[PDB]
């Protein structure tokens, strides 16, 4: 129950604001999630050229 | 077996199934509150037959 | 007409009473795993007579036998792709099956734990047969985790061995890695070519499957344990010689293949397709049999 | 473990049979709905229009 | 609101034309719930005071829901005259003034123009 | 055949004449032969007696028909009485029009498997018939989402029509 | 790690809840806790007077 | 519909008035009444939702709930049979009060008509349980954990409250009937995209979103037994069943800014299950696996494709079971060892074999084996957001990589492996828990068969 | 039986709490060494040697040949990352 | 002492009191009573009554009355040789195209 507490319970009680700590967590968190983002704005928006002046395939997409 | 104790024993039990059917009385009270539209909705103004009233309760 | 599908899907119901028995418990203990043998045995023999109707006539056809529901253009439903693929690899699996599960009672036969190895071994083909008789493609789906949480169950034979259980993760994660294609192309079928059935799918003639059929290759990676993820029949063989000649041989692992060749009308469609197929099967064969060249075992060679 | 197993599926089969042995009866005893045209004279009610005996059954009572 | 009501009499729970109204029904929900709100003030008192919660008292919780029922009574009477009254001004302030409330020759969808947003 | 061609086209029935120039008993047909003997007649038997007791009692079912209503088009403008019925005859609307694809999806399914190898020009015009099916559903709904509407429908038939009706005009320059 | 010691256990749980409950504890005894001296009361309701009357000028 | 509200709202006089023995036994057996009779609202129309009264009503998509929170209230009822027997009885009937309020609020809050209704017993539900999940909990933090609820899901609640009498003031009425035939296009400006913020966060907070979790892992963990599974079953999917209903009115603003939610949703449902294969604690396990499999339908409800909305109400149904079990077996090794660790206790089939078949069949449940629904509604989902973009299916299915990675792990750490000699603690099942693993599990197996009606409105 | 002083409280900056916090973890005053003390929260948790649990003597007569436990010893704090199941960390002949 | 308290409980086992319990109550003729219920409703007519009627709904949401209809629409257009559905149903004749 040591390890237990230890795992779990004692990190932000002994935690502190590290220039490291915000770099990781930013490299893990926001960071991260820009990576999506940037990625998938992307290839929606370029799905989005592809529809309006018919160039995309809907022989059979009718289950929208 | 003493009529008492089966009061005092079983009792609550009986007092579910009438709070239930109470409810749909209300349900059925609901009901005629808001005909309105009695036999004039599009779909269904079936010609009214003189067995009966009008199409639901 | 009249004969023919009426008999093979006696199969997969005659079969299964085993399992429905097994949970009611109507066996007498030592009972059971002689019970299934005869069971198996007869699901083996009146197999053949669909394969007879094939070796002259050669007419196949596809069962519809339950609507499951219509997702407006879409309904599912059982649908069991009953074919030449499907009628003779029926006699050959189970009669294997047949052959083996009596080697595995000799064998298998101290671990008082008979009956729940031997259904364990019943409902495998169940879920072996109806990926090969599956025609709408969730239905191959349905028995593609039903052999591979199964393998992770019959491997897992003994709790006691923590590789076992270590050899089930890797099982699991390999198989899961390759189902992610076939999800991957069940999104593509169900956009693109808005369907489920194995029929429709390539009646359709998509000329141009490419995302599907890089789903298919990864899911073969899987299941038929190619390059990358070859080692969980390496990790296999912990669970029982029976069960692994049983699974781990040729039964299950030729599944993830057999579905390329289930969607051979749009398999070779694309030449490039065909290339990297070339390219994964040669890696393995000169990778795993580079493996088998020295092993101190008598499991790993041939796996 | 085996007392609630055995059990619990004898309380299944206990209500279990009656339907079971029920179901099978109202369609090999009392038919099955075929269509029809009206005759432009009997106002059809709601259960009616449905296929299996136990549909209109739930139907008239319970819809 | 509308305390600066022409003919406004204050200090005056319901005035004469409020009787022209419906008198709320004996078993209107919102009064018999001002009387189980009665009730649950019996259950209180026999609670703070420790005495039997639901036998004790009897008389006391007689007067804990009639006196509540009563006062339920009289205030629904109240709260359906106020909006009566403001439904009346109301119609009397659009039928008086006509100009400032238009009309306007509302047309069905066959001749508008929405947009259609393409959703994926 | 409770079915119909009409709606349920299916090829037609061409069967070989076997000549067994062979001497070796066929045991497929004897396979046939016991298995009509020993496994249809008494099930038969039993469907014959699921017959005359279906037939001492045969209550009939009718169709269930709605009088076709004023439509969103006709509708008035955030009225609520008459919007009710054309949202629902809309709605009625689409789940036909998802039954009719799908009766062609199973006839487009059954024109395969039935036609064999074959199928690729005896699907021709069943292939055909398909895609103009899915390309006018696609305009009858197409990008509506889940929350679908009668007036979004409307709106989207009215996107595509003035932008055709435009087109029109563009082409005849 | 990256997933419970730095993000979940901390990070998410650092910005909102432990920041916002704190900046209420932080400011609250600057607000809450008062000398009590009679004399700095009604010195507080001093500018409070001319800010009304005159900074913001609420007659303006 | 008073046909189920009426009967419990009286159940509270039932128990507050039955004997002393029997009171669980009271509460049980009319329960499951009150089940069959909410197993009615099964009839639905077409599409015309079941229009009972002015103020209630109830659909496709509110139907399924009901019957989850109905049937429901008999299995807390049960399960905190074992944790709570020592207590004195008028607690006792205190407890049981706080349990079927909590589903009375349930179910008007299901099937309101006026959208203020819904949102008065929407949050009318966290009162009950933070009683429950602070005075009847176990652990010390407990009294943390109520506070970190409440104030979470109030954060974005009052929000809504603006929002809504904002709407009011404009359209004229919130009623779902109204706003629905009278959905107006919510425009891009400024103000717009914050109405939309006050209308979508509400239901995020307690969908929960990634990093807006914290209090799941922080009260279910804690939460008593009873309140731990309604938590997570239903009392999740409040957000859902509105998010479905407002999103009628925040067209097209939805499809131009739910990228961050989307964004948020796909990595913490990769990061979440992450995490999930790395506690020590079992309980958090359920929590985070939980969250994971919810984090999947606010994917469903932002591409608002039919398709999503499909697998929402699926995956709601199947996880709100599916972590029902999970917390009913993780309880079970809990007050048997008096704690919730699962390296303490390792192999239970070597104990308790029976257990072991209910843990894995549930844990396979989780892993959305088909023909379960878990995963038909959970596989719409797959194909709504490969529609929306063919990319997603990489990091969902990164989730298809680790949900068995851990929904597995603890079967070969809990059940599943060799036993330690020193616990004798562990003794035989009683058959209450294997009877109420039997209610868990058996449905979801029996509506495998038929899912249109679970569904949802989308049919 | 278990109040204060066993959980893990701030890091053992002084020596005197170095010692409390290795009697803590009942392990040796000199072969205490905690985790690096920057923004890291585990403080009196010492650094554990990379010693997967398959690596440990599978011949002692573990009390928990689970994971080759023993009673009252201390834990890794990554003890679950390297179990017998999980990775390993042990000698390969090249 | 500090604070005075009671020793810590330990759990009832209800297995050795009667060797026939069922994790309900302590007394063996309410707990066998208990299962009696619980195997009554809970499994008997909850699942079993229930399957049948969730599984024999009338015409929920009339897929049938969809599919008949279905079938009956398609051979009217097809035998007048319409091509069934129409890319449009608000028929060009009653709306009002802007200009
Ligand atoms: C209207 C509201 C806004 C206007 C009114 C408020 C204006 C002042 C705002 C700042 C107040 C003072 C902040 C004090 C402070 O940060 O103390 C150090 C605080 C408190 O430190 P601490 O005391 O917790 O540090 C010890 C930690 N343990 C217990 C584990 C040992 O530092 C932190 O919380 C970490 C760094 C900042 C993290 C938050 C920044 C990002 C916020 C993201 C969410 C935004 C929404
Ligand atoms: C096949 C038979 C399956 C039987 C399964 C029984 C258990 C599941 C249903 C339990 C009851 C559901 C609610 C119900 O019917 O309430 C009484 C119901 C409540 O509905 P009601 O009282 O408003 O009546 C509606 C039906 N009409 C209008 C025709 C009377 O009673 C009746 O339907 C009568
Ligand atoms: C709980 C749910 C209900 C919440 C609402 C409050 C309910 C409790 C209080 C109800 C009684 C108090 C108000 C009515 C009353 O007693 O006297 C009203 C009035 C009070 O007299 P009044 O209204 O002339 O003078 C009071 C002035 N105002 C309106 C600004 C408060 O009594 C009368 O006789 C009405 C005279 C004309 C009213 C104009
Ligand atoms: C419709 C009305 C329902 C209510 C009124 C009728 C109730 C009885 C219904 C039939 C019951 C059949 C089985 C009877 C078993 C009797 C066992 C027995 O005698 O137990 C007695 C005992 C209580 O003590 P005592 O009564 O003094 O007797 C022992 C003295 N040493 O020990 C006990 O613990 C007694 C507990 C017995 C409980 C019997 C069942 C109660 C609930 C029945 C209704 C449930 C369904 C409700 C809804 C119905 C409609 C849908």
């Amino acid at each position: 129950i040591r390890w237990t507490y230890a795992r779990s319970a004692n990190i932000y009680p002994n935690f502190r604001p590290t220039p490291k700590t915000s770099l990781l967590g930013a490299l893990f968190g926001i960071g991260p999630l820009f990576f999506w983002y940037y990625v998938f704005k992307t290839d929606r928006d370029k799905k989005e050229k592809l529809i309006q002046e018919g160039k995309l395939d809907q022989t059979f997409n009718i289950s929208y | 077996m003493n009529v008492l104790q089966i009061v005092r024993d079983h009792w609550v039990h009986i007092l579910v199934p009438v709070g239930f059917v109470f409810g749909c009385y209300l349900d059925r009270r609901s009901d005629e509150k808001l005909t309105a539209f009695r036999n004039k909705s599009l779909l269904f103004k079936r010609e009214l037959r003189p067995n009966e009233e009008v199409t639901w309760k | 007409m009249n004969p023919f599908a009426s008999l093979t899907l006696t199969t997969l119901i005659i079969l299964t009473i085993p399992i429905m028995m097994s949970n009611s418990n109507i066996y007498k203990t030592n009972l059971y795993p002689n019970y299934v043998k005869t069971t198996v045995s007869y699901a083996f023999t009146l197999s053949l007579v669909p394969l007879l109707m094939f070796m002259h006539t050669g007419q196949e056809m596809i069962i519809s036998n339950w609507h499951w529901m219509t997702l407006q253009t879409v309904e599912l439903s059982l649908s069991f792709k009953m074919d030449y693929f499907s009628v003779m690899f029926i006699p050959v699996a189970l009669f294997v099956t047949w052959s083996i599960m009596e080697f595995s009672m000799w064998y298998m036969h101290s671990d008082p734990f008979i009956n729940r190895f031997f259904k364990y071994l019943v409902l495998f083909l169940i879920t072996m047969m109806i990926l090969v008789t599956a025609n709408n493609l969730f239905q191959l789906f349905i028995g593609w985790e039903g052999v591979g949480i199964m393998s992770f169950l019959l491997i897992g034979w003994w709790h006691g061995r923590t590789d076992a259980n270590t050899a089930a993760l890797q099982a699991i994660l390999y198989n899961r890695i390759g189902d992610i294609g076939f999800v991957l192309s069940m999104a593509w079928f169900l956009t693109h070519s808005n369907a489920w059935d194995l029929q429709q799918i390539f009646m359709l003639n998509n000329e141009c499957p490419n995302m599907p059929l890089i789903g298919l290759l990864l899911a073969a990676a899987g299941k038929s344990a190619q390059f990358g993820l070859h080692p969980w029949l390496p990790s296999a063989m912990e669970g029982p010689t029976p069960v692994s000649a049983l699974l781990h041989s040729s039964t299950m692992v030729v599944a993830g293949v057999f579905l390329l060749i289930r969607f051979y009308p749009l398999m070779e469609t694309n030449k490039l397709v065909q290339t990297m197929t070339l390219c994964l099967g040669a890696i393995t064969t000169l990778f795993t049999a580079l493996c088998a060249i020295t092993q101190n075992d008598i499991k790993k060679i041939v796996a | 473990d085996r007392r609630f197993l055995k059990l619990m599926r004898f309380y299944i089969l206990l209500t279990g049979i009656p339907v079971a042995i029920g179901i099978t009866l109202v369609n090999v005893f009392i038919g099955e709905a075929e269509l029809a045209d009206i005759p432009e004279g009997y106002v059809p009610e709601h259960w009616e229009y449905f296929k299996h005996p136990i549909s209109r059954w739930i139907a008239r009572t319970f819809y | 609101m509308m305390s600066g009501r022409p003919g406004r009499v204050p200090l005056q729970f319901l005035p004469n034309e409020a009787r022209s109204l419906p008198p709320p029904k004996l078993t209107d929900p919102r009064l018999v719930y001002m009387g189980f709100l009665g009730y649950c003030s019996g259950l209180i008192d026999n609670a703070i005071r420790r005495r039997p919660v639901v036998s004790a008292g009897l008389h006391r919780q007689l007067l804990y829901v009639t006196s509540f029922v009563f006062f339920g009574y009289y205030l629904l009477k109240r709260q359906d005259y106020m909006y009566a009254l403001r439904d009346h001004d109301m119609f009397a302030y659009v039928k008086s003034h006509p100009e400032d409330f238009p009309e306007k020759d509302k047309k069905t969808y066959g001749e508008i123009l929405e947009e259609f947003h393409p959703v994926r | 055949d409770s079915w119909d061609k009409d709606v349920y086209p299916e090829p037609p029935r061409r069967t070989p004449a076997p000549a067994p120039q062979t001497s070796l008993p066929n045991p497929v047909t004897y396979l046939t032969k016991i298995f009509d003997l020993l496994v249809d007649r008494p099930v038969t038997l039993a469907r014959e007696f699921i017959e005359q007791q279906h037939a001492k009692n045969r209550y009939y079912y009718y169709h269930r028909e709605f009088r076709r209503v004023p439509d969103i088009t006709e509708c008035e403008e955030k009225d609520i009485l008459c919007m009710f019925e054309a949202e629902m005859q809309w709605r009625r609307d689409y789940k036909v029009d998802q039954e009719i694809v799908n009766i062609i999806q199973e006839r487009l399914k059954a024109c395969q498997q039935r036609e064999g190898e074959s199928y690729r020009q005896n699907c021709a015009k069943e292939l055909e018939q398909f895609t103009q099916v899915s390309k006018a559903f696609q305009d009858r709904y197409s990008d509506l989402g889940a929350h679908y509407s009668a007036r979004k429908c409307l709106a989207k038939q009215k996107q595509r029509m003035l932008a055709e009706r435009k087109a029109a005009k563009e082409a005849a320059a | 790690k990256s997933a419970s010691s730095l993000l979940d256990l901390i990070w998410l749980e650092t910005i909102l809840p432990k920041t916002t409950s704190f900046i209420q504890m932080k400011m609250s005894i600057m607000v809450s806790n008062q000398k009590g001296l009679i004399k700095l009361y009604f010195l507080s309701f001093l500018i409070t007077i001319m800010i009304s009357m005159t900074l913001f000028n609420y007659h303006e | 519909m008073l046909k189920i509200i009426i009967p419990t709202t009286m159940l509270l006089p039932m128990t507050w008035m039955s004997k002393h023995n029997m009171i669980w036994i009271n509460a049980t057996v009319h329960s499951l009444l009150i089940s069959l009779i909410s197993l009615s609202l099964l009839n639905q129309l077409g599409e015309n939702s079941l229009n009972f009264s002015l103020t209630f009503f109830s659909d496709s998509l509110s139907a399924p709930l009901l019957v989850l929170t109905t049937w429901l209230l008999p299995l807390m009822l049960m399960a905190s049979q074992s944790h709570l027997s020592k207590e004195t009885t008028t607690r006792k009937k205190l407890y049981i009060t706080m349990l079927i309020l909590l589903q009375l609020f349930l179910i008007m809050t299901f099937t309101a008509t006026e959208l203020i209704l819904f949102y008065i017993l929407f949050e009318a539900t966290l009162v009950p349980t933070l009683i429950i999940i602070t005075r009847w909990g176990n652990q010390t933090e407990r009294l943390n954990a109520g506070l970190y609820f409440l104030f979470y899901t109030l954060a974005g609640s009052l929000p809504l409250l603006v929002a809504l009498v904002y709407i009011q003031n404009t359209t004229g009425s919130l009623n779902f009937l109204i706003i629905h035939y009278w959905s107006h296009p919510l425009s891009n400006s400024w103000s717009n995209i914050f109405m939309w913020l006050a209308c979508i966060m509400a239901f995020m907070v307690k969908m929960p979103l990634y990093g807006l979790h914290l209090w799941l892992p922080k009260a279910h963990v804690e939460a008593p037994i009873a309140g731990s599974m309604v938590l997570a079953a239903v009392l999740l999917k409040l957000g859902g069943y509105g998010m479905m209903r407002i999103t009628t009115i925040l067209n097209p603003l939805t499809n131009y800014m739910a990228y961050p939610f989307l964004m948020l949703s796909m990595w913490g449902m990769i990061m979440t299950s992450s995490i999930c294969l790395r506690q020590t604690d079992l309980k958090s396990l359920i929590a985070y696996s939980s969250v994971s499999h919810m984090a999947l339908v606010i994917v469903a409800i932002m591409i608002q494709t039919p398709w999503s909305f499909m697998g929402a109400t699926a995956l709601m149904i199947a996880h709100g079971l599916t972590s029902s079990m999970l917390f009913c077996l993780a309880n079970t090794n809990y007050e048997r060892v008096h704690s919730r660790t699962m390296i303490l206790a390792r192999g239970l089939q070597t104990l308790l074999p029976l257990m072991a078949t209910w843990w894995l069949m549930a844990s396979l449940t989780n892993l959305a084996l088909p023909p379960s629904i878990n995963l038909i509604g959970e596989l719409f989902i797959i194909t709504a957001s490969f529609s929306w973009s063919n990319i997603t299916i990489i990091l969902m299915g990164m989730n298809m990589m680790i949900t068995a990675l851990y929904s597995l792990y603890m079967l070969i750490t809990t059940q599943r492996g060799k036993y330690t000699h020193h616990i004798n603690n562990i003794k035989a099942s009683f058959t209450r828990e294997n009877a109420l693993m039997a209610l868990h599990i058996l449905p979801l197996l029996l509506l495998t068969l038929n899912p249109k009606m679970i569904l949802g409105p989308l049919y | 039986h278990v109040t204060k002083d066993m959980f893990p409280g701030p890091y053992p900056k002084t020596p005197e709490e170095r010692a409390a916090a290795a009697k803590k973890y009942n392990m040796r005053v000199e072969d205490y060494e905690p985790y690096p003390d920057d923004g890291m929260g585990y403080g009196d948790y010492p650094k554990l040697p990379d010693r997967s649990q398959q690596e440990r003597d599978p011949w002692y007569d573990w009390d928990h040949p689970d994971l080759r436990l023993n009673w009252g010893e201390p834990i890794h704090w990554d003890l679950d990352m390297y179990i017998r199941n999980r990775v390993d960390t042990s000698p390969t002949p090249v | 002492i500090r604070l005075q308290e009671d020793p810590d409980p330990e759990d009832e086992n209800l297995y050795e009191k009667n060797p026939d319990s069922h994790g309900y109550d302590k007394d063996p003729i309410v707990d066998l009573w208990n299962m009696r219920v619980v195997f009554f409703f809970g499994f008997s007519i909850v699942l079993v009554l229930g399957s049948t009627f969730v599984a024999y709904l009338p015409d929920y949401r009339m897929q049938e009355w969809a599919r008949r209809e279905a079938e009956r629409l398609v051979k009217y257009r097809e035998a007048n040789g319409l091509p069934l559905m129409e890319s449009n149903c608000f028929d060009p004749n009653k709306i009002q195209l802007p200009e």
